[PDB]
C-alpha cells in the first residue's frame, strides 16, 4: 500500500495562502498611447471596483509601470478576511472569475495572480537562450521564433511556452546628410542638440522650489512632437545666420528595432517563461535542451532564476538517519536483532499520513514531510516505549 | 535672449510656455477613480514597517488641508495575524490536552504536573531561538505547536 | 573585503584630480596575490588566426565570462581585444591641409551616439495613436563604414 | 536523529527546514530535561498517595 | 529620449565589460527598454552579505562611471541593494481634490520620499509619479519666428 | 574549486570554438597539490598496512 | 601626442560589443628623430606650421 499511494501522490512547495491582496498585470501590443492604455486600466478598476463588491477593498492601479507606455499593474486589496468566507471568495476563485471574465478584452493581455510564498522560486523554468557568436538580435530573433514554435507544437511534455522579451516594433529614423549637413552650414553638434532637446528633452540646470533643489527641464510643446513631418520643422541658425529646416538636410523612414534587448552574463539573450505538462521539471528542462540544441549555429541555451536553485536527496538524508537511529537502538537493547522492531513501526505511520495526504487531494509539501517525521518520532516514542519494557 | 535692433526684447516666455510640471509623465496613479500618489517600501520585517507607521506618523500634523494616507497593499498584518492565529492553537491544544489529561487522572493537581511542562519547554524554546539566533516566524511558531 | 573598499573610497575621492585621458582609461581596485597560478592558452592549429587575431576572441567571449567567477583577483590578457585603428598619414595630412585636431573631431562627431527620444512624447496631446521611438546616427561597425568619413 | 538531518539540505529550500530541525530538537532536549526534573518533583509534590 | 539600440551599448556594454574582478556572483541579467533605464540585477551565491558584495558592486560602478555618457552620469546610476517585494504600498489622495494629480507627488518626493527611506529596511523605493521639476515646452514656430535654436 | 570552477566554466564554450581553435594548459601548479596530497594519502595507505 | 602614442578617442560596435577606436600616427612616420619636423599644424591664417 504505502509505496503504490506514495509514489503516486505528486508533491509541490508551499501552500498558496490568501494574502488579503493580489495583482494585475496589464500588457497591450506595442505601439499604444499612454491614453490607450488608460482605457485598458480603465475597465481593470472596473472590473475590480464595480464587478462584485464582496471582497474588494482598494484597487491601487497604476499605467505605465509594473516591470521592465503601454504596460500597467493593478494593486488591490481584499476586505476582512472573515467578511469573505468559503473558497468562493478566497483569492483564487476571486481571481479566476477576473481573469476568465478579463481574457474577454480586444487587444490586451490582461490577468491577474496571487503573490506565491517565496519570490525567488515561485511556479516550479526560466529558460535563456544566448548569443555566443555575436549573430546580433535579428537573427536570434529568427533562432528564438524557431525554438518558440517547435516548442508548443510538441504539447505531450509542455504548452504555452512564451518569450519574456516583447516583440519588436516599428522606429522612425533620421538619416542627417552629414554632406548636406556641413554644406549648407550647420554643425553637426546643433542638429543632435536640437533633435535631442526636441525629443526626450534635456537635463540642464536645477533651480530652488520652496529652499529645496528640484530640476529643470527644456523640452518641446506637447503638440511639436507627435507627428512624423512635424521633423521637417526645428530649423537651426547656422553659417550665415541661416535658419534651415530638417527636412532639407535628414531623410525619415520606418524601420524595425528591439525595445526590450536582454542580455544573460554580459552577451545578448532572451528569456522564455514556461511549465511542464500536468510531468515533472526535469522531462521539461531535458526536453528544451533538445529543442535548443535543434538552432542555428551559435546560439547557446542557458537555465537561470526558478530553474537555478535546483539541477545541483531526501532519502539521502533519511535511509543513513534511519540506520543511525538503529545504531542507538542496538546500544539501547544489547542487541541487532530488537532495534529491527522499532523501525518495523516506520510505514505504520506514514501509510496513513499518506491516507490523509491523499484524502483531502493535498500535495506531498514540505509542510508534509516535517509532519511525517513527527509522526516517526512518535511512532518510535511508542515502540520503544513497548520494546524496552519487553527486553 | 536675443536683443532685436529696434528696440525690441525676445524673453523666453515668449517663445516657450513655462510650468511648475512633473520630472517625468510616465507613471501615472489613479487610486480608485481619483488621482492619487505613494511609494512601494522594497524589503527586518515588521520593525521595518512600524518604523515606518512611526516614521509617517510624524509627518501627519504638518499635511495641507485634504491630504489623506491609505494602505492600499499591506502584507504585514498577514503574518502579524497568521502567528497571532498559530498562538491561538496553541493555546486551543492546551486546553484541549488538558481536557484528555483530566479524563484521565480525574484531578486537578494530578493533571497540573503535566500541563505545566508544555509552557515551559515553550519559554524555553523561545529563549533557544534566541541563543541561536533564531526569528519568530511563520514556521517557528508552527513547530512550538507540532 | 574589508580593506578592499578603504582604498576605493580614497580612489574616487582623487579621481576627479586625475587628468582626463586618466579617467578614460580608468583606475581599478584589483584585490589579488601576486602568483598567477595556472595561465591558460589558445591557438589555431590550422594556423586560419594570426597573432592579433587570437586575442580578440578570448577577449571577447573568455575574459569577461571566465573573470566573473570567484576565485580570480585580476587576470592579464596576453594579447589585446580588438580595436579599431586609423594610422594617419601626415604627408597626406598636410597635403590636404587637415590637423589631426580634424580628424579626431571628424570621427568624435560622426561615429557617436544620439539622444533621439519617440514619436508619440511622453507628454501627449489628447488623440495621440501611435508611440514610437526615434533612431538617428548609432555608432558604426567596420573598416569600410570608417573609411566614408566627412 | 531524525530531526537533525533536515538542517542539511542546501539551498533555498533547505533553509526552510533548518526552522524545525532546530526548533523541535531543542523542544525534545527541553522537555526531556523537564521529565528528569520537573516532573518527577511534580510527581512527588502534587499526586495524591493511592 | 533614447533607445534599447542605443542604452543597450552606450551604458549597458559599458558596465557589462567592467564588472569583472569581483567575489562570487551567480548570473548577470540585463534589461534595455524603449525609456533608456537599463537594470543589470547581479545576484549573490545565497552565502554572501548584503553589504559585502553590495560595495564590490559599486567599485566596478564607479570603475566605469567616467566612461558613461555625460548625461548618464548627470541623471546618475545607482547601487540598490534589496528583494524584488514591495511588500506595503502607502497612497496619498486629497479628500477635497484640492490637489491633482501630479500636484500630489510633489508633496510626497519633498517631505516624505526621503525622510522614510532613510531608514533600515528600505531597500529602493519607486514613486508612484514623480516630484517637481521646471518645464520649458518650447515653441519651434516662436523659436523660429525669431531665429533662435534650442 | 577556484580552478575545477574554471575547468567547468571553459568547458561550456568549447562547442561553439570556430574551426581551429585550440585550448592548452602551459603552466598549471593545481594538479602538483592534487598529486602531492594524493601522494601523501597513499603513504597513509602504506603506513596502515606496514 | 596623438601622432606619438595615440589617442582614445571614441568606441564603435563589432560584431554586438563594444570597443575602441585609436586615432594613431603610421608606423613608418614615427620612429625617427628628424620626423618631429613634419607634422604641420594649421593655424591662424589656415597656415600650416612644421
Amino acid at each position: 500500500g504505502m509505496a503504490y499511494l506514495f509514489v503516486r501522490l505528486p508533491s509541490s512547495f508551499l501552500p498558496d495562502e490568501d494574502q488579503g491582496v493580489f495583482m494585475t498585470m496589464v500588457q497591450l501590443p506595442a505601439g499604444a498611447t499612454q491614453e490607450r492604455t488608460q482605457k485598458v486600466l480603465n475597465e481593470v478598476t472596473h472590473y475590480y471596483l464595480t464587478k462584485e463588491k464582496n471582497n474588494v477593498e482598494s484597487v491601487f492601479a497604476v499605467n505605465g509601470f509594473g516591470f521592465a507606455q503601454n504596460t500597467g499593474i493593478a494593486f488591490v486589496s481584499l476586505k476582512d478576511w472573515a467578511d469573505r468566507p468559503g473558497e468562493e471568495n478566497k483569492v483564487e476563485a476571486i481571481t479566476m472569475r477576473a481573469t476568465r471574465a478579463f481574457s474577454q478584452i480586444k487587444d490586451a493581455m490582461v490577468f491577474a495572480f496571487n503573490l506565491p510564498a517565496i519570490v525567488e522560486l515561485g511556479t516550479a523554468f526560466d529558460f535563456e537562450l544566448i548569443d555566443q557568436a555575436g549573430l546580433g538580435h535579428e537573427k536570434l530573433t529568427q533562432a528564438r521564433n524557431q525554438l518558440l514554435a517547435e516548442a508548443a507544437k510538441h504539447p505531450d511534455m509542455l504548452t504555452s511556452v512564451r518569450p519574456n522579451g516583447l516583440e519588436d516594433t516599428p522606429q522612425f529614423k533620421i538619416d542627417i546628410d552629414q554632406e548636406k549637413a556641413q554644406a549648407l552650414g550647420v554643425s553637426i553638434n546643433d542638429i543632435n542638440t536640437t533633435l535631442g532637446a526636441a525629443w526626450g528633452g534635456s537635463y540642464v540646470n536645477d533651480f530652488i522650489d520652496r529652499g529645496r533643489v528640484k530640476k529643470v527641464y527644456v523640452m518641446s510643446e506637447a503638440k511639436y512632437r507627435m507627428l512624423p513631418d512635424d521633423i521637417g520643422d526645428w530649423y537651426v541658425r547656422a553659417a550665415d545666420g541661416q535658419m534651415v529646416p530638417f527636412s532639407a538636410f535628414s531623410s525619415s523612414r520606418w524601420e524595425y528595432g528591439s525595445p526590450r534587448l536582454e542580455r544573460y552574463n554580459g552577451l545578448p539573450s532572451m528569456e522564455i517563461l514556461g511549465q511542464a505538462a500536468p510531468k515533472s521539471t526535469g522531462e521539461a528542462m531535458e526536453l528544451m535542451e533538445q529543442l535548443a540544441s535543434k538552432l542555428p549555429t551559435g546560439v547557446g541555451y542557458d537555465w537561470t532564476g526558478m530553474s537555478y536553485q535546483e539541477r545541483l536527496q531526501a532519502p539521502s538524508l533519511y535511509a543513513i538517519s534511519l540506520i543511525v537511529v538503529f545504531l542507538c537502538l542496538a546500544a539501547l537493547y544489547e542487541s541487532w536483532s530488537i532495534p529491527f522492531s522499532v523501525m518495523l513501526v516506520v510505514p505504520l505511520g506514514v501509510i496513513g499520513a499518506l491516507l490523509a495526504a491523499t484524502f483531502r487531494g493535498l500535495t506531498n509539501d514540505v509542510y508534509f514531510q516535517v509532519g511525517l517525521l513527527t509522526t516517526i518520532g512518535l511512532s518510535a516514542k511508542n515502540a520503544i516505549l513497548i520494546v524496552e519494557f519487553a527486553k | 535672449l536675443k536683443v532685436n535692433q529696434d528696440g525690441s526684447r525676445v524673453l523666453l516666455r515668449d517663445v516657450a510656455k513655462i510650468e511648475l510640471g512633473g520630472e517625468n509623465y510616465d507613471i501615472i496613479a489613479e487610486f480608485n477613480g481619483q488621482p492619487a500618489s505613494g511609494l512601494g517600501i522594497k524589503l527586518n520585517a515588521l520593525d521595518t514597517a512600524a518604523a515606518i507607521r512611526a516614521e509617517l506618523a510624524k509627518m501627519e500634523p504638518f499635511f495641507p488641508s485634504g491630504l489623506k494616507i491609505v494602505y492600499p497593499y499591506d502584507t504585514t498584518p498577514f503574518v502579524k495575524i497568521s502567528i497571532h492565529e498559530v498562538v491561538k492553537t496553541l493555546v486551543e491544544a492546551i486546553i484541549l490536552v488538558f481536557l484528555v489529561m483530566y479524563l484521565f487522572l480525574q484531578n486537578f493537581r494530578a493533571t497540573l504536573i503535566p500541563t505545566i511542562a508544555v509552557p515551559v519547554v515553550l519559554l524555553g524554546t523561545f529563549a533557544v531561538l534566541a541563543a541561536f539566533g533564531f526569528s519568530i516566524n511563520t514556521l517557528t511558531m508552527f513547530g512550538m505547536v507540532l | 573585503d574589508i580593506a578592499q573598499v578603504q582604498v576605493q573610497n580614497k580612489l574616487q575621492l582623487a579621481m576627479p584630480l586625475l587628468p582626463q585621458e586618466v579617467q578614460q582609461q580608468g583606475v581599478s581596485v584589483e584585490k589579488s596575490s601576486s602568483s598567477f597560478l595556472m595561465v591558460v592558452g589558445v591557438i589555431n592549429t590550422d594556423g586560419t588566426m594570426t597573432q592579433e587575431d587570437i586575442s580578440d576572441y578570448v577577449a571577447a567571449n573568455m575574459k569577461d565570462a571566465i573573470s566573473r567567477t570567484s576565485g580570480v583577483g585580476d587576470v592579464q590578457l596576453f594579447g589585446s581585444q580588438y580595436a579599431m585603428r586609423i594610422w594617419m598619414n601626415p604627408n597626406e595630412l598636410n597635403k590636404f591641409q587637415l590637423t589631426p585636431v580634424d580628424v579626431i573631431t571628424a570621427i568624435k562627431a560622426q561615429n557617436a551616439q544620439v539622444a533621439a527620444g519617440q514619436l508619440g512624447g511622453t507628454p501627449p496631446v489628447k488623440g495621440q495613436q501611435l508611440n514610437a521611438s526615434i533612431i538617428a546616427q548609432t555608432r558604426l561597425t567596420s573598416t569600410e563604414e570608417f573609411g566614408k568619413i566627412l | 536523529a531524525v530531526f537533525v538531518p533536515m538542517a542539511f539540505f542546501g539551498g533555498s529550500t533547505g533553509a526552510i527546514y533548518r526552522q524545525f530541525s532546530i526548533t523541535i530538537v531543542s523542544a525534545m532536549a527541553l522537555s526531556v530535561l523537564v521529565a528528569l526534573i520537573l516532573t518527577p518533583a511534580l510527581c512527588a509534590t502534587m499526586l495524591k498517595p493511592i | 529620449g533614447a533607445d534599447a539600440k542605443t542604452v543597450q551599448d552606450t551604458v549597458t556594454q559599458v558596465i557589462e565589460q567592467n564588472m569583472n574582478g569581483i567575489d562570487n556572483l551567480m548570473y548577470m541579467s540585463s534589461n534595455s527598454d524603449s525609456t533608456g533605464t537599463v537594470q543589470i540585477t547581479l545576484t549573490f551565491e545565497s552565502g554572501t552579505d548584503a553589504d559585502i558584495a553590495q560595495v564590490q558592486v559599486q567599485n566596478k560602478l564607479q570603475l566605469a562611471m567616467p566612461l558613461l555618457p555625460q548625461e548618464v552620469q548627470q541623471q546618475g546610476v545607482s547601487v540598490e541593494k534589496s528583494s524584488s517585494s514591495f511588500l506595503m504600498v502607502v497612497g496619498v489622495i486629497n479628500t477635497d481634490g484640492t490637489m491633482t494629480q501630479e500636484d500630489i507627488s510633489d508633496y510626497v518626493a519633498a517631505n516624505m520620499k526621503d525622510a522614510i527611506s532613510r531608514t533600515s529596511g528600505v531597500g529602493d523605493v519607486q514613486l508612484f509619479g514623480s516630484q517637481y521639476a521646471m518645464r520649458i515646452w518650447m515653441n519651434p514656430n516662436e523659436l523660429n519666428k525669431f531665429q533662435l535654436t534650442p
